[PDB]
C-alpha cells in the first residue's frame, strides 16, 4: 500500500514511470517490465534461486549456459539466506522502497496477466516474486566479474582420493 | 562495448557529447531494457537497465550522460594454497595447519519420472573464499589447491551506487558520486555533461595490495598470462587495508586512474592505458591497469578521433553505422599482394575475387569477402612472426601493421592459411552471390532478420557475436542499448534504438520492431522531455495503485 505511478509509454514500447517516492517509481517500474519480459524475469529468478533442476531436470542449461544442477548449486551457494539478510540489511530506505514497490508491481501484471503478452501463462515457474529474488538477481550480477566465472570450476573442486 | 565522450574543444557546439554502444547479451540476465524514471523534482533520467534492477544503467539526465565498457581491471584474486603434506583438505598459512570449512547445499532434481529427488553437495571454503578447479590448470592434487576471493561479495553498495549515478547533475557530480561510494562492481564509466566535459573512470570494486607487495605475493606462472593470483600461504598477502577505502581490502579510489578532459575520452574493452594517447595513464597496480595492445576496435576510433577537426553527432554516428572491419586495414592489403603473386592457384581463385570485390564492411550488402577474411584471421592469428611490424610499444596506435611476405617461411604459412581458410568456406552451403546479412539473423518466432555488424575481434566498432545455427549465424551477442547523446539549449537531445527490441515474449508488439530498424540502421529518438513524449503520435498512459 501508498504504491502508485503514472505510466506513459512512447513508440516501441518505452515506458516513462513517474511517481513521488521510490516505492511508487519501483512500482510503475516492475510493472512495466513485466508486460515486456515477465517469461524472462520468471526464468533468471529461477536460475539465481538454484531451482533450475527442480522446474526443468538435469539436462538442458541456464541462459548463461550452464548446466541446471551445477547452475543451481553456484546460486545456492551464492544466495544463501545469510547472505541475502546481511545484503538487505545494509541496503539504504532508498533502495529498500525501490525493490519493495519493483516486487509488487511486477507481481501486479502477473495478477492481471491474460497472456496477450506472456508465452508462459500458466508455467508453475512463472511465480509472484519477493525482494529477496532481485536480491538473488543482483547478487548473481555482482560476481559476474569474479566467482560468477569460476561457477563450474567451483562446482567440480573436490579433494584427491587415493590417486598416483 | 564503445563509449565515446567528447567535450568543448572537440565538440562542433562547444558542448559536451556522448556515444554509449556497449557490448551485452541478446538474450538472459543482461538482457538491457529501456526507462525513463521521473520523481518530479528531484530525478528525472533516462536509458536502459539490466534485468530486475530498479535504477537505469546506462542513460542521460537534463546536463549529463554516462555510460559503461567493462573494465580489464581485476575484482577477484585466486590464492594457490599450500596444502598440510598429512592432510589435503587443511592447508598452511605462515607453516600453521588450517582445516578447510565445509558447506552443504542442498538441491532438488526433477527426475525422468516427474518426480523430485534431493542432491547434496558439498563446497569447500578457505579463509580466501571457495576452492576452485580448473582440471589441467588449477587442480586440486596432494600438494596445492586454489581458493578464489572474489572483491564484490562484500559490496552490499552497488544498487545505491546506480541510484546515485541516477541523481548526478554534471561530470564532477557523477565524479564525488562514484569515488565516495566505490559501489561499481566491473565496469569502466564515461561521461559527457553540458558544461563540455568529459571524463573517463576506471572506477570499480579491485582488490588492493601495496605495490611492494606484488612481487613476491603474485604466482609468476598465472600472471604471465593475466590471471590475478596470490601466494595463500603468506599471510602477509591477504588485500591491504587502507581506512579510505569504501570496502575493507579494495583500492582507495584515489589510486584507480581517472581521465578528466575537454576533448575526448574513448574505450572499448582495453585498460586505461590509451584511453587518450594525448595523455597516457600509466604506473598504476597490474591489478588495476596494464599497457598492454589496445583491440582493433580502440585502434579504430583513435584513427577517427585524433587530430583537430571538430566531431559532429553524425560522426559517432557513423563510426558505429559503418560496419568497416578495421582488422582488414592491417592485414587485406598484403593478403591481395599475395593473391597477386598467386594468380592461377585454383585452389586461391574465389577466395582472392571474394576479398578483392569485397568493400572491406560488415554491412548486410557485404559480399562473402567477409567471411574468407574472418576464416583466414582465425588462422593468421595462430602463426608466429607474421607481421611486417609487429606491436610497438612506441608506436601503439599503428602497430601490429601488414604481413611479412618478405620472408619466405611466412609467405608460405600465410598461402597455406588462406587456401585452408577458402576450403572450409566452400565446404559450408554458403549459396553462390549471398551476402553478409543472408547469413547472420536474429530469428523472432518462425521469422527471422539480417543483421548488420560482425565481432568485435575484427575491429568492427558495431560488434556483433554470432553462433552456427542451422543454416545461419545466430545473433547472441554486442550492440544493444545505443544511445547518443547531444545537449542543445532546450534540453537534451538523445538518438538511438534498442537493437534486440523492448519485449523478449514474441507476443510483444515490442518484440521486433526496434529490430527492423537496427536492420535497416535507422536510429530514432529517444524523447526525454514532456515536450517529446508528448508530440509522440504512439503515446499511451496508465496509472496504477495498490
Ligand atoms: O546496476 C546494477 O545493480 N546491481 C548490479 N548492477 C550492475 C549493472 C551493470 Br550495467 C553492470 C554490473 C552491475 O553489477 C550488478
Amino acid at each position: 500500500t501508498g504504491l502508485a505511478a503514472d505510466i506513459r509509454w512512447t513508440a516501441y514500447g518505452v515506458p516513462h514511470i513517474r511517481a513521488k517516492d521510490e516505492r511508487g517509481l519501483g512500482y510503475g517500474i516492475g510493472y512495466a517490465y513485466a508486460r515486456d519480459n515477465a517469461c524472462l524475469l520468471a526464468e533468471e529468478i529461477v536460475t539465481a534461486r538454484g531451482e533450475r533442476a527442480r522446474y526443468f531436470g538435469s539436462e538442458g542449461k541456464s541462459s548463461a549456459e550452464l548446466d541446471n544442477l551445477p547452475s543451481d548449486i553456484f546460486y545456492a551457494w551464492l544466495n544463501q539466506p545469510e547472505a541475502l539478510q546481511a545484503f538487505w540489511q545494509a541496503q539504504t530506505p532508498a533502495v529498500r522502497q525501490l525493490l519493495e514497490g519493483y516486487a509488487a508491481g511486477f507481481n501486479r501484471f502477473l495478477r492481471e496477466a491474460d497472456g496477450k503478452t506472456t508465452s508462459c501463462l500458466g508455467q508453475p515457474w512463472l511465480r509472484a516474486i519477493a525482494t529477496d529474488d532481485l536480491l538473488r538477481l543482483t547478487r548473481r550480477l555482482l560476481v559476474e566479474g569474479g566467482v560468477g566465472q569460476f561457477a563450474d570450476a567451483l562446482v567440480a573442486a573436490a579433494p584427491p582420493g587415493a590417486e598416483k | 562495448s564503445n563509449a565515446i565522450a567528447v567535450g568543448s574543444e572537440r565538440s562542433a557546439d562547444g558542448k559536451g557529447m556522448l556515444l554509449a554502444n556497449p557490448h551485452f547479451p541478446w538474450n538472459g540476465a543482461m538482457r538491457f531494457y529501456q526507462m525513463h524514471l521521473t520523481i518530479p523534482g528531484r530525478l528525472d533520467v533516462m536509458g536502459a537497465s539490466l534485468p530486475g534492477l530498479p535504477v537505469v544503467n546506462i542513460g542521460f539526465s537534463r546536463h549529463l550522460a554516462w555510460t559503461h565498457t567493462v573494465d580489464t581491471s581485476s575484482h577477484f584474486t585466486l590464492y594457490r594454497l599450500a596444502l598440510d603434506p598429512k592432510d589435503p583438505r587443511r592447508y598452511l598459512v605462515d607453516g600453521r595447519s588450517l582445516p578447510l570449512e565445509e558447506k552443504s547445499v542442498a538441491i532438488e532434481v526433477r527426475g525422468a519420472d516427474g518426480k523430485l529427488s534431493r542432491v547434496e553437495h558439498k563446497v569447500y571454503q578457505s579463509i580466501y573464499g571457495p576452492l576452485v578447479v580448473w582440471p589441467g590448470k588449477l587442480d586440486w592434487n596432494r600438494s596445492e589447491a586454489y581458493a578464489l576471493r572474489d572483491a564484490n561479495l562484500e559490496n552490499t553498495r552497488v544498487l545505491q551506487q546506480w541510484y546515485s549515478i541516477n541523481q548526478a547533475s554534471d561530470v564532477a557530480d557523477l565524479r564525488r558520486r562514484v569515488e565516495a561510494l566505490q559501489g561499481i562492481p566491473w565496469v569502466n564509466t564515461l561521461a559527457a555533461d553540458e558544461q563540455g566535459n568529459a571524463l573517463y573512470m576506471n572506477q570499480s570494486v579491485v582488490p588492493y595490495l601495496k605495490p611492494e607487495l606484488i612481487p613476491a605475493c603474485a604466482i609468476p606462472q598465472l600472471v604471465a598470462e593475466g590471471l590475478p593470483a596470490l601466494q595463500g600461504q603468506d599471510s602477509r598477502c591477504a588485500w591491504s587495508r587502507d581506512p579510505a577505502a569504501a570496502q575493507a581490502g579494495i583500492t582507495p579510489a584515489a589510486q584507480l586512474p581517472v581521465l578528466l578532459r575537454r576533448d575526448f575520452v574513448q574505450n572499448s574493452n582495453d585498460s586505461a592505458w590509451l584511453t587518450n594517447p594525448a595523455s597516457p595513464l600509466q604506473g598504476f597496480s597490474p591489478l588495476v591497469s596494464q599497457e598492454k595492445p589496445i583491440g582493433p576496435r580502440a585502434r579504430y576510433a583513435l584513427s577517427r578521433l585524433q587530430g583537430k577537426q571538430p566531431l559532429e553527432a553524425k560522426t559517432l554516428e557513423e563510426m558505429v553505422t559503418a560496419n568497416h572491419v578495421f582488422s582488414a586495414d592491417q592485414v587485406l592489403p598484403d593478403l591481395l599482394r599475395l593473391c597477386r603473386d598467386n594468380q592461377g592457384e585454383k585452389s586461391l581463385a574465389r577466395a582472392c575475387a571474394a576479398l578483392a570485390q569485397w568493400d572491406r564492411g560488415a554491412n548486410l550488402d557485404s559480399g562473402s569477402g567477409f567471411v574468407y577474411f574472418q576464416r583466414f584471421m582465425q588462422r593468421f592469428a595462430e602463426l608466429d612472426g607474421a607481421w611486417k611490424e609487429p606491436f610497438d610499444a612506441q608506436r601503439p596506435l599503428d602497430t601490429p601493421q601488414g604481413i611479412a611476405l618478405d620472408r619466405p617461411q611466412v609467405a608460405t604459412q600465410v598461402r597455406q592459411a588462406l587456401a585452408d581458410a577458402a576450403a572450409e568456406v566452400e565446404k559450408s552451403g554458403i549459396p553462390d552471390g549471398a551476402r553478409w546479412g543472408d547469413l547472420q539473423v536474429s530469428t523472432r518466432g518462425q521469422e527471422r532478420i539480417a543483421i548488420p555488424g560482425g565481432d568485435g575481434h575484427f575491429g568492427v566498432y558495431n560488434a556483433i557475436q554470432s553462433v552456427r545455427k542451422g543454416d545461419h549465424l545466430e545473433v547472441v551477442g554486442g550492440t544493444s542499448y545505443i544511445q547518443l547523446v547531444t545537449f542543445p539549449e532546450e534540453g537534451p537531445k538523445a538518438r538511438g534504438l534498442l537493437a534486440f527490441s523492448q519485449s523478449s515474449d514474441p507476443r510483444s508488439p515490442h518484440y521486433r520492431d526496434q529490430t527492423e530498424l537496427f536492420s535497416r540502421q535507422q536510429w530514432q529518438t529517444l524523447p526525454f522531455s514532456d515536450r517529446q513524449i508528448d508530440a509522440d503520435p504512439q503515446l499511451q498512459r496508465l496509472s496504477i495503485r495498490e
